[PDB]
Order: structure tokens, then sequence, then C-alpha cells
């Protein structure tokens, strides 16, 4: 009531594409726990590696390391359909416990992270001033990640619809859209955005007929 | 949102 103990700075995890994903919010109050359930970036994937990050900033790199840790036992499925519940949990003490739960396989591995571990005050200002000097740059890097990301669902979505449509699909049609993906593929090792928006923009118009046969 |  004249205190509270806060957070100084957001909470979380690297997430597909190296940007830190938030579970509990700078100027948060403790005690707190948030939860939030993540999958697989690839498949047949038979572990996840949680990076625990403290900081304001979009790109994983540019934020505070606490540690890692892997939940391995992962049952092999397609990229995406996995439940990996991660928790946050800061008892009254400051101390922070992450779990990764596979909530099939009901396995789990916790971290446990000092009330002191991370920036210290001097530090966490710094990491607030870079967060807003380089807002629209963050901003960029967030949309090139999430374009990335449209591109590779499209592109490995787009190579099932292939395997599944069989001879259903005319053979020039195959042609023009494993040319497409080809150069999607290609594109999304880039860090050119305009490029992959442009073979995306190539896939979507020779894939009209395999849409069709998707049904 | 996914993990690697």
């Amino acid at each position: 009531v004249l205190l509270l103990d806060v957070t100084p700075l957001s909470l979380g995890i690297e997430t597909m594409g190296g940007v830190m994903t938030t579970l509990i919010a700078k100027n948060t109050t403790i005690p707190t726990k948030h939860s939030q359930v993540f999958s697989t970036a690839e498949d047949n994937q038979s572990a996840v590696t949680i990076h625990v990050l403290q900081g304001e900033r979009k790109r994983a790199a540019d934020n505070k390391s606490l540690g890692q840790f892997n939940l391995d036992g992962i049952n092999p499925a397609p990229r995406g359909m996995p439940q990996i519940e991660v928790t946050f949990d800061i008892d009254a003490d400051g101390i922070l416990h992450v779990s990764a739960k596979d909530k099939n396989s009901g396995k789990e591995q916790k971290i446990t992270i000092k009330a002191s571990s991370g920036l210290n005050e001097d530090e966490i200002q710094k990491m607030v001033r870079d967060a807003e000097a380089n807002a629209e740059a963050d901003r960029k890097f967030e949309e090139l990640v999430q374009t990335r990301n449209q591109g590779d669902h499209l592109l490995h979505s787009t190579r099932k619809q292939v395997e599944e449509a069989g001879d259903k699909l005319p053979a020039d049609d195959k042609t023009a859209i494993e040319s497409a993906l080809t150069a999607l593929e290609t594109a999304l090792k880039g860090e050119d955005k305009a490029a992959i928006e442009a073979k995306m923009q190539e896939l979507a118009q020779v894939s009209q007929k395999l849409m069709e046969i998707a049904q | 949102l996914r993990i690697a």
C-alpha cells in the first residue's frame, strides 16, 4: 500500500523467428502466474527449447537471457499440433518458476531463476530507452518475422496439398506451383520482405486450381 | 505461436 513489488521489465520466451513473446508484462505486481500454450515449429519435432528473456525489445537477441531448458519426449506429430503449456510463476519472494508441460505426454521441465537474476536498476532504464529508441526498427523486424511465418505456412501447406492432390493436379499447374515454391523457399532464406511477398503473390496466382481441389 |  506504500510500496509494490513490480516487474521492472517484461518476461517471456523466444518463439519462431527470434521474437521475444511476453508472458508477464512490464510493471506487474508479484506474486503472479501466467500460462500460454505454444506448439512446435517443425514436423516430428521431439523437443522444444524454452529460452527465458527479460526486456522490452521485440528481437529475443536484444533482450536479457535468464537461462534456457529443453522439454524432450514430444511424440511425433505435424508442426503446430503438440500443446506445450508454458507457465511463468513469480511467488511473493521474487523467484521466477518457468515450466513447460506437454499436455499429451504429461512430461514437465521447470527452471527456477533467483529474484536477483537479470538486469540491475540501471540496465533496466537503458533497456526502456532502447525500446522507445528502436520502436520503429523493432516494428519492421516484427513485420518481416510475421511475413516469414506467413510465407513458411503458405509453403508447408501448399507442399502437403500437392502430396494429397497427387494425380488430380494438372501437370502444367504442378510445374507452375513447384517453381513458385522453390522461389518462395529461397526468398524465405533472405531478409527482403518485399521479395517474400512477391513469391507469395506468384504462388497465389498459379495455385487457383490446387486450391479448388483442396475444396 | 511456435518454439524451435
